[PDB]
């Protein structure tokens, strides 16, 4: 869906709530970028992000790492509510929260490497839910 | 001040005080109720007037009313505390159902009125007791065996393997194979005698077929054991055929791969970029990992499975019977953990589901 100032505001709010959210992107259900913060760019990694969000596990090993803007992340948590990636050399973390739950949109947060992604999950998950109907 | 650490297993409860090196109390996870409640050693003592049950089955709490009696006994009779005065760290199995972990949290705050609590995964705690946050644990107790690969404290997605073959099953098999030798071991009380035999005299063969040959062609492997009625028995190849079952679960008619292969399969569910750390940090945890020879056997089997140049290390700490508890003591005593506890306040606001937010 198109970007909106209603979406802008929810992101403004998240970024002030969660100090350690150092970057945001929103993927719509069609897998297109709705918006992202000016301090990063996920555009060239969207194919692999979408493959990951659409994945259906077979008990065959699925996707266990993903790269965004040259940083490779190990997937350490993978549920319908939240997926956590963490770079093995200290270059940061990502939290991907599907919108709706288990669905193909997502709120993605880049997390300060000095912080822990465990601490941001609650708010990023709530904020993914706020976006559900917007899109 | 001073947190409590309770590690609830299928066979044994380990309980104590955070910052101690060892559990204060270790006692059987049994509850007895009059024929037509008691807990632990007292329940066993009165077995002739009680019906005994295990409330935890294969690591998973299945009888909640009995499990409540276990916790009450732990706090009042074993540790001698008032639970409302101490943060309480509990433990759980890998893959414990959402509902189970909520119900634990509900009971601790509503029935025991604890001021704070936390639930940690058993293998994560064992790993941490060895001074690691990355590695693959083989955690094998009385009721369940798991393979748990862990990276920076996270149990890895879809890589945990659970096997319902552990120490109790091994005791039962040793009863059966001693019965094939000419002795008779059938009753519950006979099962306890056979558990003691297993603990004292069993071991894992480095090469099982080679060991079978040495048994059959000489008595150099035979040992003697005096029963409580005075009879002295002789045990030979049963000493190593009993724990061989971990490697060949077919011995008890299970279709599963052995613990060596389930280790490998677990590692193979993990990302390429972390497997070398798993192979290099294979920690063994739990009473069933106590058999002499087990680490060297596991080293051999994993080397046969793994890529030919892979560096492998099996770590089998001398204290691994209680490494889950010990990792919990260390963790709960840390200044930096003190913000991790679920508070009563947090519970009052969010209810039982607060556990999924906080214990992760
Ligand atoms: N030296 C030993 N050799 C072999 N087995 C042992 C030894 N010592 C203890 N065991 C076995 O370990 C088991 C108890 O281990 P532990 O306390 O780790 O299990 P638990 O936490 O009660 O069980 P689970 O982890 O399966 O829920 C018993 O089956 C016991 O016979
Ligand atoms: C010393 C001891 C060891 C143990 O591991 O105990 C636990 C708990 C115990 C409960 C029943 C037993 C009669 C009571 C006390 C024995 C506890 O069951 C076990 O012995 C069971 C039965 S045989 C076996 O290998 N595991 C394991
Ligand atoms: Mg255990």
């Amino acid at each position: 869906g198109p970007m909106s100032e209603k979406i802008e505001g929810i992101i403004d709010d998240l970024l002030n709530l969660e100090e350690n959210a150092h970057g945001i992107a929103i993927i719509g259900k069609d897998g297109k970028i709705i918006t992202q913060t000016e301090n990063w760019n996920i555009s060239n990694d969207l194919d692999k992000l979408n493959e990951f969000l659409n994945e259906k596990l077979a008990g065959k090993k699925g996707i266990t790492s993903l790269s965004i803007q040259g940083i490779k992340y190990m997937i350490v948590e993978n549920t319908e509510e939240r997926k956590i990636g963490t770079n093995i050399t200290g270059k940061g973390h990502v939290v991907i929260c599907p919108i709706p739950i288990g669905g193909t949109g997502a709120l993605i947060t880049y997390v300060n490497p000095r912080a822990g992604p465990r601490d941001v999950l609650f708010n990023v998950q709530e904020y993914a839910k706020k976006l559900t109907d917007l899109i | 001040t001073t947190a409590l650490v309770c590690d609830n297993g299928s066979g044994l409860v380990k309980a104590g005080f955070a910052g101690d090196d060892a559990p204060r109390a270790v006692f059987p996870s049994i509850v007895g109720r009059p024929r037509h409640s008691y807990v632990g050693d007292e329940a066993q003592s009165k077995r002739g007037i009680l019906t005994l049950k295990y409330p935890i089955e294969h690591g998973i709490i299945t009888n909640w009313d009995d499990m409540e009696k276990i916790w009450h006994h732990t706090f009042y009779n074993e540790l001698r505390v008032a639970p409302e005065e101490h943060p309480t760290l509990l433990t759980e199995a890998p893959l414990n159902p959402k509902a189970n972990r909520e119900k634990m949290t509900q009971i601790m705050f509503e029935t025991f009125n604890v001021p704070a609590m936390y639930v940690a995964i058993q293998a994560v705690l064992s790993l941490y007791a060895s001074g690691r946050t990355t590695g693959i644990v083989l955690d094998s107790g009385d009721g369940v065996t798991h393979n748990v690969p862990i990276y920076e404290g996270y149990a890895l997605p879809h890589a945990i393997m659970r096997l319902d073959l552990a120490g109790r099953d091994l005791t039962d098999y040793l009863m059966k194979i001693l019965t094939e030798r000419g002795y008779s071991f059938v009753t519950t009380a006979e099962r306890e005698i056979v558990r003691d035999i297993k603990e004292k005299l069993c071991y894992v063969a480095l090469d099982f077929e080679n060991e079978m040959a040495t048994a059959a062609s000489s008595s150099s492997l035979e040992k003697s054991y005096e029963l409580p009625d005075g009879q002295v028995i002789t045990i030979g190849n049963e000493r190593f055929r009993c724990p061989e079952t971990l490697f060949q679960p077919s011995f008890i008619g299970m279709e599963s791969a052995g613990i060596h292969e389930t280790t490998y399969n677990s590692i193979m569910k993990c990302d390429i970029d972390i497997r070398k750390d798993l192979y290099a940090n294979n920690v063994m945890s739990g009473g069933t990992t106590m058999y002499p020879g087990i680490a060297d056997r596991m080293q051999k089997e994993i080397t046969a499975l793994a890529p030919s140049t892979m560096k492998i290390k099996i770590i089998a700490p001398p204290e691994r019977k209680y490494s889950v508890w010990i990792g919990g003591s260390i963790l709960a005593s840390l200044s930096t953990f003190q913000q991790m506890w679920i508070t009563k306040q947090e519970y009052d606001e969010a209810g039982p589901s607060i556990v999924h937010r906080k214990c992760f």
